[PDB]
Protein backbone atom coordinates (compact mmCIF):
# COMPACT_ATOMS: atom_id res chain seq x y z
CA UNK A 1 0.00 0.00 0.00
CA UNK A 2 1.00 3.79 -0.78
CA UNK A 3 0.81 4.19 3.45
CA UNK A 4 3.64 1.45 3.74
CA UNK A 5 5.79 3.18 1.18
CA UNK A 6 5.32 6.67 3.22
CA UNK A 7 7.11 5.29 5.68
CA UNK A 8 10.18 4.62 3.94
CA UNK A 9 12.67 6.32 6.33
CA UNK A 10 15.30 8.04 3.96
CA UNK A 11 17.58 8.84 6.65
CA UNK A 12 17.56 9.96 10.46
CA UNK A 13 18.95 13.99 10.93
CA UNK A 14 21.68 14.68 13.29
CA UNK A 15 18.61 15.98 16.23
CA UNK A 16 17.14 12.49 16.07
CA UNK A 17 13.86 13.61 13.70
CA UNK A 18 13.09 11.10 11.15
CA UNK A 19 13.10 12.45 7.24
CA UNK A 20 10.43 9.42 5.93
CA UNK A 21 9.19 9.24 1.57
CA UNK A 22 6.29 10.77 2.42
CA UNK A 23 8.20 13.89 3.58
CA UNK A 24 9.84 14.63 0.09
CA UNK A 25 6.98 13.06 -2.40
CA UNK A 26 3.57 12.58 -2.69
CA UNK A 27 2.78 8.86 -2.84
CA UNK A 28 -0.54 7.37 -4.91
CA UNK A 29 -1.70 4.28 -7.09
CA UNK A 30 -1.45 5.92 -10.26
CA UNK A 31 -1.03 4.63 -13.89
CA UNK A 32 2.81 3.38 -15.64
CA UNK A 33 1.66 5.79 -18.07
CA UNK A 34 -1.20 8.45 -18.45
CA UNK A 35 -0.82 8.69 -22.15
CA UNK A 36 -3.76 6.52 -22.90
CA UNK A 37 -7.74 7.90 -21.63
CA UNK A 38 -10.73 6.29 -23.32
CA UNK A 39 -14.36 7.36 -23.73
CA UNK A 40 -17.67 5.16 -24.99
CA UNK A 41 -20.41 8.10 -26.01
CA UNK A 42 -18.36 10.38 -23.40
CA UNK A 43 -18.83 8.87 -20.28
CA UNK A 44 -15.46 7.37 -18.50
CA UNK A 45 -13.97 3.87 -20.24
CA UNK A 46 -11.28 1.41 -20.65
CA UNK A 47 -11.30 -1.74 -22.62
CA UNK A 48 -8.60 -3.86 -25.11
CA UNK B 1 -1.53 -26.90 4.77
CA UNK B 2 -0.25 -23.09 6.17
CA UNK B 3 3.11 -24.05 8.63
CA UNK B 4 5.04 -21.95 11.15
CA UNK B 5 7.38 -19.78 10.12
CA UNK B 6 9.72 -17.38 11.53
CA UNK B 7 8.80 -13.88 10.49
CA UNK B 8 11.85 -11.31 11.55
CA UNK B 9 11.24 -7.29 11.13
CA UNK B 10 14.63 -5.78 10.49
CA UNK B 11 14.13 -2.44 12.01
CA UNK B 12 15.74 0.64 9.79
CA UNK B 13 16.21 3.65 12.03
CA UNK B 14 18.24 1.06 14.23
CA UNK B 15 20.10 -0.33 11.20
CA UNK B 16 20.96 3.65 9.48
CA UNK B 17 21.67 4.97 13.65
CA UNK B 18 24.54 1.98 14.35
CA UNK B 19 25.76 2.29 10.79
CA UNK B 20 24.79 -1.35 9.32
CA UNK B 21 23.85 -0.86 5.63
CA UNK B 22 20.82 -3.67 4.16
CA UNK B 23 22.36 -5.24 1.67
CA UNK B 24 25.16 -6.64 4.25
CA UNK B 25 21.96 -7.55 6.81
CA UNK B 26 20.11 -9.25 4.03
CA UNK B 27 23.22 -10.89 2.44
CA UNK B 28 24.74 -12.06 5.73
CA UNK B 29 20.58 -13.95 6.37
CA UNK B 30 20.03 -14.63 3.20
CA UNK B 31 23.74 -16.59 2.35
CA UNK B 32 24.05 -17.82 5.88
CA UNK B 33 20.69 -19.82 6.65
CA UNK B 34 19.27 -20.04 2.83
CA UNK B 35 22.64 -20.41 1.14
CA UNK B 36 24.35 -18.46 -1.77
CA UNK B 37 25.57 -19.60 -5.94
CA UNK B 38 28.91 -17.46 -5.66
CA UNK B 39 30.39 -18.71 -9.13
CA UNK B 40 31.98 -21.57 -11.03
CA UNK B 41 35.12 -23.47 -10.34
CA UNK B 42 36.79 -26.16 -12.83
CA UNK B 43 36.67 -29.31 -11.04
CA UNK B 44 39.17 -32.35 -13.17
CA UNK B 45 37.47 -30.48 -16.38
CA UNK B 46 34.25 -30.12 -15.87
CA UNK B 47 32.11 -26.72 -14.75
CA UNK B 48 30.45 -26.53 -11.13
CA UNK C 1 2.26 -34.98 23.11
CA UNK C 2 -1.10 -36.82 23.62
CA UNK C 3 -3.06 -38.59 20.78
CA UNK C 4 -6.23 -36.32 21.24
CA UNK C 5 -4.01 -32.96 22.36
CA UNK C 6 -2.59 -33.08 18.74
CA UNK C 7 -6.24 -33.32 17.34
CA UNK C 8 -7.38 -29.87 19.60
CA UNK C 9 -4.80 -27.99 18.41
CA UNK C 10 -5.67 -28.85 14.51
CA UNK C 11 -10.21 -29.00 15.54
CA UNK C 12 -9.09 -25.69 17.20
CA UNK C 13 -7.16 -24.04 14.03
CA UNK C 14 -9.98 -25.44 11.38
CA UNK C 15 -12.77 -24.01 13.85
CA UNK C 16 -14.94 -27.09 14.07
CA UNK C 17 -16.81 -26.66 17.10
CA UNK C 18 -18.88 -29.91 17.37
CA UNK C 19 -15.53 -31.54 17.35
CA UNK C 20 -13.68 -29.78 19.99
CA UNK C 21 -17.01 -29.80 22.31
CA UNK C 22 -16.17 -33.64 22.11
CA UNK C 23 -12.62 -33.59 22.73
CA UNK C 24 -13.12 -31.60 25.89
CA UNK C 25 -15.39 -34.28 26.79
CA UNK C 26 -13.05 -36.89 26.01
CA UNK C 27 -10.56 -34.91 28.33
CA UNK C 28 -7.83 -33.21 25.80
CA UNK C 29 -5.06 -31.87 26.41
CA UNK C 30 -6.09 -28.04 26.97
CA UNK C 31 -2.10 -27.13 27.38
CA UNK C 32 -0.85 -29.03 24.81
CA UNK C 33 1.49 -27.20 21.97
CA UNK C 34 2.92 -27.98 18.75
CA UNK C 35 7.01 -27.19 18.19
CA UNK C 36 7.03 -23.44 17.94
CA UNK C 37 4.68 -23.59 21.22
CA UNK C 38 0.95 -22.45 20.55
CA UNK C 39 -2.11 -24.30 22.81
CA UNK C 40 -5.14 -24.26 21.31
CA UNK C 41 -6.38 -20.80 22.65
CA UNK C 42 -2.97 -19.42 20.74
CA UNK C 43 -4.46 -20.80 17.34
CA UNK C 44 -7.87 -20.24 17.91
CA UNK C 45 -7.30 -16.62 18.76
CA UNK C 46 -4.96 -16.40 15.89
CA UNK C 47 -7.37 -17.66 13.62
CA UNK C 48 -10.57 -15.55 15.35
CA UNK C 49 -12.67 -18.52 16.55
CA UNK C 50 -14.94 -17.04 19.23
CA UNK C 51 -16.60 -19.90 20.44
CA UNK C 52 -13.63 -22.40 20.74
CA UNK C 53 -11.82 -19.55 22.77
CA UNK C 54 -14.76 -19.50 25.09
CA UNK C 55 -15.13 -23.13 25.17
CA UNK C 56 -11.00 -23.64 25.83
CA UNK C 57 -11.03 -21.28 28.93
CA UNK C 58 -14.25 -23.20 30.46
CA UNK C 59 -12.22 -25.97 30.47
CA UNK C 60 -9.00 -24.46 32.11
CA UNK C 61 -6.78 -23.09 29.41
CA UNK C 62 -4.01 -21.31 30.20
CA UNK C 63 -4.72 -17.34 29.17
CA UNK C 64 -0.94 -16.12 30.04
CA UNK C 65 0.75 -19.47 28.16
CA UNK C 66 3.08 -17.67 25.74
CA UNK C 67 5.17 -19.45 22.53
CA UNK C 68 8.99 -20.14 22.53
CA UNK C 69 9.20 -16.06 21.77
CA UNK C 70 6.95 -15.46 24.32
CA UNK C 71 3.79 -14.21 22.67
CA UNK C 72 0.10 -14.62 24.18
CA UNK C 73 -2.92 -15.13 22.29
CA UNK C 74 -3.98 -12.02 23.68
CA UNK C 75 -0.93 -10.87 20.92
CA UNK C 76 -2.59 -13.16 18.26
CA UNK C 77 -5.74 -11.46 19.09
CA UNK C 78 -4.90 -7.73 19.21
CA UNK C 79 -2.58 -7.91 15.92
CA UNK C 80 -4.96 -9.08 13.58
CA UNK C 81 -8.27 -7.38 14.82
CA UNK C 82 -9.97 -9.77 16.81
CA UNK C 83 -12.07 -7.35 19.20
CA UNK C 84 -14.32 -10.15 20.71
CA UNK C 85 -11.68 -12.53 21.74
CA UNK C 86 -9.49 -9.71 22.74
CA UNK C 87 -12.98 -9.25 25.67
CA UNK C 88 -12.95 -12.63 26.55
CA UNK C 89 -9.37 -12.82 27.24
CA UNK C 90 -9.32 -9.81 29.34
CA UNK C 91 -12.17 -11.06 31.30
CA UNK C 92 -10.66 -14.73 31.84
CA UNK C 93 -7.65 -12.55 33.83
CA UNK C 94 -5.10 -12.26 30.20
CA UNK C 95 -2.35 -9.98 31.12
CA UNK C 96 -2.59 -6.53 29.34
CA UNK C 97 0.93 -5.81 29.95
CA UNK C 98 2.54 -8.94 28.63
CA UNK C 99 6.31 -8.70 27.31
CA UNK C 100 7.16 -10.95 24.42
CA UNK C 101 10.86 -11.47 23.81
CA UNK C 102 11.21 -8.00 22.02
CA UNK C 103 8.95 -6.09 24.87
CA UNK C 104 6.28 -5.98 22.27
CA UNK C 105 2.99 -5.85 24.03
CA UNK C 106 -0.54 -6.27 22.47
CA UNK C 107 -1.28 -2.20 22.25
CA UNK C 108 1.82 -2.17 19.95
CA UNK C 109 0.56 -4.79 17.98
CA UNK C 110 -3.03 -3.47 17.65
CA UNK C 111 -1.64 0.31 17.38
CA UNK C 112 0.88 -1.04 14.17
CA UNK C 113 -2.40 -2.34 12.36
CA UNK C 114 -4.70 0.71 13.62
CA UNK C 115 -7.57 -1.63 15.21
CA UNK C 116 -9.12 1.50 16.88
CA UNK C 117 -11.63 -0.19 19.44
CA UNK C 118 -9.36 -2.95 20.61
CA UNK C 119 -6.64 0.10 21.64
CA UNK C 120 -9.33 1.36 23.75
CA UNK C 121 -10.17 -2.07 25.18
CA UNK C 122 -6.39 -2.75 26.06
CA UNK C 123 -6.47 0.85 27.54
CA UNK C 124 -10.34 0.54 29.46
CA UNK C 125 -8.32 -2.84 31.08
CA UNK C 126 -4.80 -1.36 32.04
CA UNK C 127 -2.75 -0.84 29.24
CA UNK C 128 0.38 0.95 29.54
CA UNK C 129 0.55 3.96 26.99
CA UNK C 130 4.26 4.71 27.70
CA UNK C 131 5.03 1.22 27.59
CA UNK C 132 8.70 1.05 24.99
CA UNK C 133 9.66 -2.46 23.03
CA UNK C 134 13.83 -3.42 23.02
CA UNK C 135 13.96 0.01 20.42
CA UNK C 136 12.00 1.97 22.44
CA UNK C 137 9.44 3.05 20.73
CA UNK C 138 5.77 3.17 22.01
CA UNK C 139 2.54 2.98 20.61
CA UNK C 140 2.45 6.51 20.04
CA UNK C 141 5.28 6.56 18.00
CA UNK C 142 3.73 3.24 16.05
CA UNK C 143 0.91 5.77 15.15
CA UNK C 144 2.67 8.66 14.30
CA UNK C 145 5.09 7.15 11.81
CA UNK C 146 2.29 4.78 10.39
CA UNK C 147 0.28 8.07 9.71
CA UNK C 148 -2.53 7.91 11.43
CA UNK C 149 -4.58 10.64 12.96
CA UNK C 150 -7.10 8.95 14.62
CA UNK C 151 -5.07 5.90 16.80
CA UNK C 152 -2.82 9.84 17.61
CA UNK C 153 -5.77 11.67 18.88
CA UNK C 154 -6.83 8.09 21.30
CA UNK C 155 -3.36 7.65 22.38
CA UNK C 156 -3.24 11.02 24.12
Amino acid sequence: STEEFGKILLKVNQDGSRVLLRDVAKIELGGENYDIIAEFNGQPASGL
Amino acid sequence: EDTPQFKIDIDQEKAQALGVSINDINTTLGAAWGGSYVNDFIDRGRVK
Amino acid sequence: GSDLGKKLLEAARAGRDDEVRILMANGADVNAADVVGWTPLHLAAYWGHLEIVEVLLKNGADVNAYDTLGSTPLHLAAHFGHLEIVEVLLKNGADVNAKDDNGITPLHLAANRGHLEIVEVLLKYGADVNAQDKFGKTAFDISINNGNEDLAEILQ
